């Protein structure tokens, strides 16, 4: 899906700001995920050297 | 042909560049198709 900004109120069915509160939830999200396995890999036995 | 004009503004408006629009003060703003096709690529 693409959508324009002709109408800055509501896109999807979703409303103005509960879509701007997504888009920080999904940054958080693949961030996370990110860390969570970087932490491993650097614990991992691979780095030890 | 005029629609053929305005094919190729539009075209060259979409991408991101920074668009330069321009107004004569007799004409009314609303009424001006720069400032209406500026406002239809770049809301």
């Amino acid at each position: 899906i693409i959508v324009e900004g002709d109408h800055p109120s509501g896109a999807g069915g979703f409303s103005a700001a509960l879509l701007a509160r997504g888009r920080e939830a999904v940054f958080l999200r693949d961030r996370a995920d990110i860390l969570s396995l970087r932490i491993q890999a650097a614990k991992s036995r691979q780095c030890k050297t | 042909l005029k629609r053929k004009i305005t094919e190729l503004c539009d075209k060259y408006i979409r991408g991101p560049n920074i668009i330069l629009a321009i107004s004569a003060a007799d004409t009314d703003l609303a009424n001006s198709t720069a400032l209406q096709a500026s406002r239809r690529v770049d809301p």
